[PDB]
C-alpha cells in the first residue's frame, strides 16, 4: 500500500532468493531482490 | 471401484471416487498448510527484518566512513570515496552470501589507499601507481592493521552470512512440508477416512481416533523423521545466536590509525620509495518463539487428527470401510534430512 | 507544441565524476527533469535563454547535474532515470528517459 495518504506514495515488491538457496558456495541471485515504483493515491 | 471398499451398494460411481481422491489431496494439503503457516511467516518476517538491519549497519559504517574521511582526510577525498565504496559494496555482497574474499577485500581497499596517502599527504608532486600498491606489501607499511581488520570482520561476516543461510534454508524446508506428496496408498487410505462414508450414504459420521492415528502414523513414517534434525538445527542456531554491529562501528578508529601509523615512519618511507620508483534483543525473541515449534514434525500428525473430523471416543464411527459400534484396531524427505544434516554441522562449527 | 532539438542521452558515472544532463527544446518556456517519477529541485537546474539562426523564435537549454551519491542511494525497481517536460503555450511534451547507472 502507498506509505503516503496524499502525494507521492511507494509500492514495495520483494524476490528472495530461497527458491533454491545456494549452498557449499552455489552461485548467488544475480540481479535485484527489491522492486519499489511511485504511485499517486 | 478401486478405494471404496463395497460391502453393500454404493451411491457413487468410480469418478465420484477419483473426485474424493483429488478432495482428499487437496484437503492434506491445505492442513499442512495451515500447520506450517505460523511458523513459516514468522522465519519470513525474521528473515526479512535482520537482512533490513544488517543493511542499515553496513549503510551507517560507510556513511561514517565516508564523514571521517571528509574530515580527517580532505586530501585523500574524492579517492577516498571510491575505494570506501567498494570495500563496502563487497562487505555487502559478502553478508548476502557472494563469492567475495575477505582477506582480498581488505588488501584492496589498503592497496588503493596507500598510492593516495603517498601522493597527497606524504610527496605532494597514474603510471607509477603499480610501483605504490607493490611496495604496500613489499614494505609491510601498514604493519598488523591489515591482518587485525581481516580477522575482526572476517570472523563476524562468516557468523552473519551462515545465521541469514539457516534462516533461509529454515524458509525452504517449513515450505517444501505443506507441499510433502504422500503414497497412492496412503492417498486411499485418506479418501476411506474422510469422504468413503458418504458412498455408504451416511452423511455426518465421522472416522474413529484410532483409525486417523494408524493411518497418519502410517503415511507419516517417513515425515516423524525429520523431527530429530529439526531439534538440533533449533539448537545449533541457539547455539549461533549466542558480534557483528560493534566490529562494523569501531572500524573508523582502527582506519584512522592505520593512517597515522604509515605516516609515522614517513621519513624513511619516502626516500625508499622515490628510490624504488535491538538486534541481540531481536535474535533472542526469535530464538525464544522458535523453541515453542520444535515439536512441529512429532505433532504434526496429531495436528492432523485434531483438526481433522473424528470420533474421539472411538464410538458410532467410520473405520474407512463400516460404521461400527467400537473401533477393533524418501526422496524429498531425504533432501530435507541431507540439508538439515549440512547446515547443523555448519552451524556447530561455528560455534 | 515544444519541439525537442537536444534530448538527454544515458549518462554514465565514471571515477565519481558527475556528469550533468543536458536538455534543449523549442519553443519552450519551462523546462524541467522528473528524475525516477518525482521533480527535480529549482536550485538543480540550470537554464539558457538562446535565440536560434534558423527561425527567431525563444529556445531554451536546461542542464542538470546527476552525482555518483544520487544514484549508489537511489534504491528503486528500474535504472535510475531521468525524463525532460516541456512548457508550451498549447501544452507539454515529454522526452526520451536517460537512465544514469553506475556502470
Ligand atoms: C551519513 O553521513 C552523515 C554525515 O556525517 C551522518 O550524519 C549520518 O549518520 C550517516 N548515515 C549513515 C547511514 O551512515
Ligand atoms: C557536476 O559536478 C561535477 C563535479 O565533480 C562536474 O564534473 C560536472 O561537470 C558538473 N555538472 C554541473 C555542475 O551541472
Amino acid at each position: 500500500a502507498c506509505n503516503v495518504r496524499c502525494g507521492r506514495g511507494w509500492q514495495k515488491r520483494s524476490r528472495t532468493c530461497t527458491n533454491p538457496a545456494p549452498l557449499n558456495g552455489g552461485a548467488f541471485c544475480e540481479g535485484m531482490s527489491v522492486q519499489k515504483i511511485t504511485c499517486t493515491a | 471401484l478401486q478405494v471404496c471398499l463395497p460391502k453393500g451398494p454404493t451411491c457413487c460411481s468410480r469418478k465420484m471416487e477419483e473426485k474424493y481422491q483429488l478432495t482428499a489431496r487437496l484437503n492434506m494439503e491445505q492442513l499442512l498448510q495451515s500447520a506450517s503457516m505460523e511458523l513459516k511467516f514468522l522465519i519470513i518476517q525474521n528473515a526479512a527484518v535482520f537482512q533490513e538491519a544488517f543493511e542499515i549497519v553496513v549503510r551507517h559504517a560507510k556513511n561514517y566512513t565516508n564523514a571521517m574521511f571528509k574530515n580527517n582526510y580532505p586530501s585523500l577525498t574524492p579517492q577516498a570515496f571510491e575505494f570506501v565504496g567498494e570495500f563496502f559494496t563487497d562487505v555487502s555482497l559478502y553478508i548476502l552470501g557472494s563469492d567475495i574474499n575477505v582477506d582480498d577485500m581488505v588488501n584492496e581497499l589498503f592497496d588503493s589507499l596507500f598510492p593516495v596517502i603517498y601522493t597527497q599527504m606524504m610527496n605532494p608532486g597514474l603510471d607509477i601507481n603499480e610501483c605504490l600498491r607493490g611496495a604496500r606489501r613489499d614494505l609491510k607499511v601498514f604493519g598488523s592493521f591489515p591482518k587485525l581488520i581481516m580477522t575482526q570482520v572476517s570472523k563476524s561476516l562468516q557468523v552473519t552470512r551462515i545465521f541469514l543461510q539457516a534462516l533461509n534454508l529454515g524458509i525452504e524446508v517449513i515450505n517444501t512440508t505443506d507441499h510433502l506428496k504422500f503414497s497412492k496408498d496412503c492417498g486411499r487410505m485418506l479418501t476411506r477416512m474422510w469422504y468413503c462414508s458418504y458412498c455408504q450414504g451416511l452423511m455426518m459420521v465421522k472416522p474413529c481416533g484410532g483409525y486417523c492415528n494408524v493411518v497418519m502414523q502410517g503415511c507419516m513414517a517417513g515425515v516423524v523423521e525429520i523431527d530429530k534434525y529439526w531439534r538440533e538445527y533449533i539448537l545449533s542456531l541457539e547455539e549461533l545466536v549466542n558480534d557483528m554491529e560493534n566490529v562494523l562501528l569501531g572500524l573508523f578508529s582502527t582506519i584512522h590509525d592505520s593512517i597515522q601509523y604509515v605516516q609515522k615512519n614517513g621519513g624513511k618511507l619516502t626516500t625508499t620509495i622515490g628510490k624504488l620508483c535491538t538486534l541481540s534483543s531481536r535474535r533472542r525473541e526469535l530464538i525464544q518463539k522458535l523453541k515453542s515449534f520444535i515439536n512441529f514434525y512429532s505433532a504434526l500428525p496429531g495436528y492432523i487428527c485434531s483438526h481433522s473430523p473424528v470420533a474421539e471416543n472411538d464410538t458410532l464411527c467410520w473405520n474407512g470401510q463400516e460404521l461400527v459400534e467400537r473401533y477393533s484396531q524418501e526422496p524429498v524427505v531425504s533432501q530435507i534430512i541431507d540439508k538439515l544434516k549440512h547446515i547443523n554441522q555448519l552451524l556447530r562449527t561455528m560455534s | 507544441l515544444p519541439h525537442f532539438i537536444e534530448e538527454p542521452e544515458d549518462a554514465y558515472i565514471i571515477k565519481s565524476n558527475p556528469i550533468a544532463l543536458r536538455c534543449k527544446a523549442r519553443p519552450a518556456m519551462q523546462i524541467f527533469f522528473k528524475c525516477n517519477g518525482e521533480w527535480v529541485h529549482q536550485n538543480e537546474h540550470v537554464s539558457e535563454e538562446s535565440l536560434d539562426e534558423s527561425s527567431g523564435l525563444k529556445v531554451r537549454e536546461v542542464f542538470i547535474n546527476v552525482t555518483r551519491q544520487q544514484v549508489e542511494d537511489f534504491h528503486g525497481p528500474e535504472d535510475y532515470w531521468c525524463q525532460c517536460v516541456a512548457w508550451s503555450h498549447l501544452g507539454t511534451s515529454k522526452s526520451r528517459k536517460a537512465s544514469v547507472r553506475i556502470a
